[PDB]
RNA sequence: AAAAUGAAGACAUUUUAACGAGUAAGGAAACGAAAUGGCGUAAGGACAACAAAAGUAGUAAAGAUUUAAAGUAAUUUAGAU
RNA sequence: AUAAACAUACUUUGAAUCGGCCAAGUCUGGUAAGCAGGACUGGCGAUGCGGGAUGAACCGAACGUCGAGAUAAAGUGCCAAA
RNA sequence: CGAGAAUAGAAACUCUUGAAGAAGUAAAUUAUCUACCCGUCUUGAAACACGGACCAAGGAGUCUAACAUGGAUGCGAAUGAGAAUAGCAGGAAAGCUAUAACAUGAAGAGAAAACGAAAAACUAUGAGAGUGUAGAAAUACAUUUAGCAAUAGUAUCUUUCAA
RNA sequence: GGAAAACUUAAAAGAACUUUGGAAAAAGAGUGAAAAGAGCUUGAAAGAGUAAUAUGUGAACGGAUAAUUUAUAAGAAAAAU
């Protein structure tokens, strides 16, 4: 909306707003990140301080397919099934059946160990597994098997 | 009933150096000049509208007559006033002809209501008649 | 933040607008259309 | 939720059928304007076609400066002898014949994006606000002769209906014909420029006669009747229920369309069958009046009275005052 | 509406096509009506207009019946021996006049106006049969659907819908508080005026019955 | 081009405009860097004290 | 009964809508402008009280 | 003339329902109207939090409801805010009067044996404020406030906006 | 700024108190007690005689020249030619 | 002790600006300068009004539109109010 | 003599001018007071600093793309899917529908290999709700309960040579 | 290299005959709803001409306050007992 900028709230002001003594000339220090060590390092200092240099080694090729790893941590594995399913077996234990919440099917590779999980048997089954992960599920009665 | 209509200041704002321009109009504008003889008000030209010159608001758009002023139509314009003939007054609009004119005329003074455009677009009732 | 944008180059020569796009739609499908009209397992 | 019974009428023989029809729950979204203006200020944009200026245009000159030294300005001066346009001005955009300010480019952003679920919360805002007569008669609508506010005809009437004669034979009997008459007789032509472009003739809006899938072989017969406007119940939007962004069309439904809004938008408690995702809103607050609170209140005594600012004394001078 | 893709909308492009268009398409642009006598006796409408024809002159300040005298179709327009303007000095003038402002009262039909009115007579007769073809399907349909009533009720007066049965629907309670500024001081002005129009006709009947 | 090279002409009157932020309560506050050992019998007391509070809530 | 604010006047034959009552039963009146009672008068010893 | 410390200007706090929402304008003027006449910090206190702006008004899981009424069994947390639902945790029977609730929020409210109010229900039952509980959500948890600041800091550094070659 | 009242009055509500200089610069729209208030040019979508002929217009449009009125001003309104 | 609730504490975003000049019960270089450069404050710049005849800085005092009254610097032979 | 208090006491008027033009307003002239050329750079211009003979019309912060803050809006551990694209009625550059790849986000640290979060938290101050007494109209004093937001510090946990 | 220049009327009915003049033209006369008269829809400002009115010693113009002149412009009700 043209007729809401300051354009139209400056028509009269002879300078347009933006000063009598430092007038509005083409360049204010240069064209794009110009002067990066010059001139503008205290603004390359101040707000991106590992801006210039190197670090880390080269990968002339990344595979990033192969750093695709999605994760769920325990305390929302149950969310997919549903809430309605964790009550329909919340009195379930060894010997019948327990439902099993396969994390590839939904998109999720590694399964994470944060939070809290219901007082139930489960089966997990995902690819990669935490540490802390298993031990939250084993603690609760369940199992964690593996695929691919 | 009628109150008294003040007005704190009669006069035109008249815009700077529009009396020795032809080119500057009399529509007044305010100077942003650095230099600027009037908006330092120095004195001799010292004279720009400000807020404090505003008129009374109990007082204020009111014609001389006394009511305000709410343009008309036609005849089913009039009937927005009929409960207000002695806050209003009818101004036909300029565009309105003159047999439009006659029944918006004829149905004021049936409703009480003052028209200011009682003598406006009349016929040649003035010489031979 | 650093801004990259590659506007050196003449972009305005590089723009591809897609105006056409609501009458390719309508030309793809006056196609299939007319293709089973011909034999209608050619476009199975 | 008891969802008042719905009157349905029969167009010919003018008697209301024996079974009402529930509210359908679109009718009990909230009413919000906001969210409307949103939707209908960038969808009146999408129709718009790409325009430019020529791209050559007032650069095709080989013009440079005379320098200075020679008593006339720097602007760029056309080249060569002969004629008046040598010596004259050039590309400059304060000159004659030149180049404007940044010329128009036809790559500019003519159509909008707004999110769907937003556009669905202004179209079901804009179904509930057609059965409200206050807002329907405010936006300029006859609809002082209607029976009902949500008027719904007989399917098997419409199913009838071959000829524009007939059309406005059921116009007459339903008493909306009174809109449709207010487009005919204050039809008027355009003013300004708009003319030479082919835009002459400016009408008004009257009834939308929104049908179902059913009542496709009526639609000839009221398509050229003179300010009705008609659209079928699934291909519903802003453009069509608030015109000018003032809502309260005047919506004549259907049978088949009334009795498949709920299916379209669901309710308050189930999601929208033919809109995956969208479930109607609630409003801010559940009875959306004031009085029954104050009442309240005032039955359990927690309010005070109601005060009358004291009128506060003129200061005087007690040294010679006495009083 | 129209809905050829062919044909343009374009006032611009009409004009144009007006006045670069040859001399055949002039002919039949250069039409007028005929009048009652011929109507019934030839059952056609209209016909371009023809030299040595007899119009009457229906528009314009006079209204004179006289011979077609030229049929000038770069001008789009006709002469009338009777209708002349003395050139000031004595010589007279012709007066163009549109061929749509005159009727035609006596034909000039050498062979060709046969050919043409025949055909041009056949041709409203094949309309007619196909207009009564499709109108009685029309009615064929209604009736099928309303057995009882006849298709002649949409050509007579319509009879409203009396009844006034309301809804209550929770949202009345904030129609004013959905209004904008601008248009609820004109619904409560409108609401107000309707009021006071209505108080006095209620205290003009009191008087009227005393 | 010679030109004055620098005053503190205005610059009082600039500082107390909006005047000297005093440090919030926050500031004195801190303990980093303090005693090695004065740390480690706060944090050694701070652990016994946790340990009790949270076997009571346990408990219960 | 009338309006507060209505005052009904005659009209010579000229157009009227239908809710403005007609000439048979409208009654003029006069305008009054007179509003403020005029001086009391009093006998002719008592002293005045202005 | 005089010598001030500063002139009057206008003073930074809302007293009204921003924006053209209808229905949080009455709001506004309900609790406006108690908080007058009542003279009930409550309904003072909700008549300030309604008029806050979008931003300043943060969501509150059912998480976080368990939480707080895990003691308060028979109250009725009231946060002028969209309530959300937190999937990771069951919610259990509490009655919640919010601005909003969520589809999956209001389901498990209510299944699990709760009510959802709204505002205008609150009033009318506990206009002053008698079994209520006063929640709001966290404001720190935003993610521009991680950029606030000047990264080279040697205290606090911010965040250090992403752009070209960040690495 | 604070008190009072508040679905619609109206003058952007009532009362009280303090305040009102200004270059560069800032105060986008909306927000009922409104997080500055408005005038003007053109174009697009609606509204404009609510009883079925619904804004003005050959009983004279737009434009132009002037005479007066309203507004602190930007400007608006009407008369005459 | 005194003052302070439109107090206090701020948070975010951002405009303009860093050519300055003047006074002095002040200083350094210089014979000195309406010269050059500094410490503290107040001003002009950005500022009109009354007075010094006229004056960016001096004296009084800082400005919404007015009516009436005492006043400020300073004046009371005429210009010129006394 | 006499304050408080109780009983009785009282104000409705003139003259002049005005459709033979009152009050006010406008224009022109006269008289007292008052008034340096506008815009601009500049510490400072009415300046012996520059542009400007006069008038009409045109005339200069716009568009595209990326990021951020902020005000209104929808949904919310999801949001978008007007990504292409495929269908529907209607004939439509408009409208509607598409269990959908992906974008941002839900998890973070390391150069990388390799990993990947609870003592179901603690402390301090803090928002709200009652009860009683009293001033007594307003409201204040005492007591019981509450712990939100925010700030700060703590134990615990993931990654890092290093938090 | 490279311009400028659109518009009588609905219809030319584009004055048509006389007097003055070398002629161009002018005055009558006539056409037309209206000269809109071809330098032709309307016709602004800059610059002039005519008429009316007013003023005056080295600039002119503006503002406050009054006087003079001109213009605008407020009414038909009616007392005590």
């Amino acid at each position: 909306a043209t007729r809401f900028r300051q354009t139209r709230r400056r028509r009269g002001h002879v300078s347009m707003g933006y000063g009598r003594i430092g007038k509005h000339r083409k360049q204010r220090g240069g064209r794009g990140n110009a002067g990066g060590q010059h001139h503008r390092k205290t603004w390359f200092t101040t707000f991106h301080p590992d801006y210039f240099g190197k670090h880390g080694m080269r990968v002339f090729h990344l595979k990033a397919n192969k750093y695709y790893c999605p994760s769920i941590n325990v305390d929302s594995l149950w969310s997919l099934v549903g809430k309605d399913v964790q009550a329909q077996y919340k009195n379930a234990k060894v010997g019948e059946e327990v439902p099993v919440i396969d994390c590839v099917k939904h998109g999720y590779f590694k399964v994470l160990g944060k939070g809290f999980l219901p007082k139930q048997p489960v089966i997990v089954r995902a690819r990669y597994f935490s540490e802390k992960a298993q031990q939250k599920i084993k603690a609760v009665g369940g199992a964690c098997e593996l695929t691919a | 009933i009628k109150p008294k209509i003040v007005k704190k200041y009669t006069g035109h704002f008249k815009r700077f150096d529009s009396n020795r321009f032809l080119r500057v109009k009399a529509s007044w504008r305010v100077p942003r000049g650095i230099d600027n003889r009037l908006r330092r008000k120095f004195k001799g030209t010292n004279l720009l509208p400000k807020i404090g010159y505003g008129s009374a608001k109990a007082t204020r758009n009111m014609l001389p007559c006394g009511l305000y002023k709410f343009p008309v139509r036609n005849t089913t314009d009039l009937e927005m006033i009929m409960m207000q003939n002695r806050k209003y007054a009818a101004e036909i609009s300029h565009a309105v002809s003159a047999k439009k004119r006659q029944e918006i005329i004829q149905r004021a003074k049936i409703l009480n209501i003052r028209v200011l455009n009682a003598d406006a677009r009349i016929k040649k009732q003035e010489v031979a008649q | 933040a650093v801004s990259n944008i590659h506007f050196c180059k003449d972009w305005r020569s590089k723009v591809h607008t897609w105006f056409k796009q609501p009458f390719r739609k309508i030309r793809r499908h006056q196609t299939r259309v007319e293709k089973a009209k011909a034999v209608f397992p050619a476009t199975i | 939720s008891l969802r008042p019974f719905v009157t349905i009428y029969d167009g010919i023989t003018g008697e209301a059928e024996k079974t009402p029809v529930r509210l359908p729950a679109v009718f009990l979204a909230p009413i919000r304007g906001d969210v409307v203006h949103f939707v209908y200020r960038n969808q009146s944009k999408n129709t718009r076609q790409p325009e430019g200026v020529s791209t050559e245009a007032g650069k095709q000159h080989s013009a440079i400066s005379w320098g200075t030294g020679r008593a006339v300005a720097r602007i760029p001066r056309i080249s060569g002898s002969g004629s008046g346009r040598n010596g004259q001005g050039a590309f400059g955009n304060m000159t004659r014949k030149g180049h404007m300010f940044s010329p128009l480019k036809n790559f500019r952003k003519w159509q909008r994006k707004t999110p769907k679920q937003m556009r669905r919360f202004a179209v079901a805002s804009c179904i509930a606000a057609s059965a409200v007569p206050a807002l329907v008669s405010a936006r300029g609508h006859h609809i002082a002769g209607v029976p009902q506010i949500p008027l719904v005809v007989n399917s098997k009437s419409i199913s009838v209906i071959k000829k524009t004669k007939q059309a406005v034979y059921l116009l007459k009997k339903i008493n909306a014909y009174s809109d449709v008459l207010k487009v005919i007789a204050s039809k008027t032509v355009r003013a300004g420029q708009g003319k030479m472009r082919g835009r002459k003739i400016k009408e008004r809006k009257g009834p939308l006669v929104v049908y179902g899938n059913d009542d496709l072989q009526a639609v000839k017969a009221f398509r050229n009747i003179p300010g009705v406007d008609t659209c079928r119940v699934e291909n519903l939007s802003v453009l069509n229920l608030a015109p000018g962004c003032h809502m309260g069309r005047f919506i004549i439904w259907t049978e088949s369309a009334f009795k498949k809004l709920n299916t379209i938008f669901g309710t308050q408690k189930k999601m929208a069958q033919g809109k995956s995702g969208f479930r109607i809103a609630h409003a801010q607050m559940a009875v959306p009046d004031m009085k029954r609170v104050v009442v309240a209140a005032e039955k359990a005594k927690l309010l005070r009275a109601k005060i009358v600012l004291p009128k506060v004394p003129k200061r005087a001078n007690p040294l010679k005052n006495w009083a | 509406m129209k809905f050829n893709c062919k044909v343009s909308s374009n006032p611009s492009k009409a004009r144009k096509a007006l006045y670069t268009a040859n001399a055949s398409q002039r002919a039949l642009m250069m039409s007028a009506r005929l009048s009652k006598e011929l109507r019934e006796k030839y059952n056609v409408i209209a016909i371009p207009i023809h030299k040595d024809d007899e119009v009457k002159i229906i528009k314009g300040h006079q209204k004179v019946a006289g011979k077609v005298t030229a049929v000038r179709r770069s001008k789009y327009v006709i002469n009338i021996d009777k209708l002349t303007k003395t050139k000031a000095n004595g010589q007279t003038v012709p007066i163009a006049i549109r061929p749509s402002n005159v009727i035609i009262t006596k034909l000039f039909l050498n062979k060709d106006r046969e050919a043409l009115l025949a055909k041009k007579a056949e041709s409203r007769k094949s309309y007619k049969e196909l207009v009564a073809k499709r109108n009685e399907e029309v009615a064929k349909a209604f009736t099928a659907v309303y057995p009882a009533l006849n298709m002649d009720i949409f050509g007579k007066k319509v009879e409203p819908i009396t009844e006034k049965k309301p809804i209550r629907i929770p949202s009345k309670k904030m129609a004013e508080k959905l209004m904008s500024k601008p248009t609820l001081r004109a619904y409560k002005t409108g609401i107000k005026v309707h009021k006071a129009k209505n108080a006095i006709a209620a205290y003009k009947a009191a008087l009227a019955k005393k | 081009s010679k030109d004055k090279n620098r005053s503190s002409h205005n610059q009082s009157h600039k500082a107390h405009r909006n005047g000297f932020y005093k440090p919030k309560k926050s500031a004195y506050m801190s303990t980093k860097g303090m005693n090695v050992q004065v740390l480690k019998n706060t944090k050694a007391q701070r652990k016994f004290a946790l340990a009790k509070k949270l076997e009571a809530k346990k408990a219960a | 009964s009338a309006p507060q604010w209505f005052v009904p006047v005659k009209a010579g034959d000229a157009k009227v809508p239908a809710y403005y009552p007609t000439d048979d039963m409208i009654q003029e009146q006069k305008k009054k402008l007179r509003t403020r009672k005029g001086a009391k008068i009093t006998a002719l010893d008592k002293p005045a009280w202005n | 003339a005089i010598d001030l410390d500063r002139h009057h200007v206008r003073k930074h706090v809302s007293k009204t329902a921003r924006g053209n929402n209808a229905y949080m304008k009455l709001l506004v003027r309900l609790y406006g109207f108690l908080a007058r006449r009542t003279q009930s910090k409550f309904a003072k206190t909700i008549l300030h939090r309604l008029c806050l702006s979008r931003v300043n008004r943060p969501i509150v899981s059912t998480s976080k409801l368990a939480c707080l009424m895990k003691k308060h069994p028979e109250e009725t947390a009231v946060c002028v805010n969209t309530v959300t639902y937190d999937s990771r945790y069951p919610v259990p029977k509490m009655n919640v009067c919010a601005l909003k609730f969520t589809k999956t929020a209001e389901a498990a409210i209510t299944k699990a044996g709760g009510k959802c109010l709204r505002f205008d229900e609150l009033a009318l039952k506990a206009p002053t404020g008698r079994k209520t509980v006063l929640i709001r959500g966290k404001r720190n948890v935003r993610e521009a406030l991680k950029h606030f600041g000047k990264v080279c800091a040697k205290k606090n550094p911010a965040k250090q906006y992403k752009g070209k070659q960040t690495k």
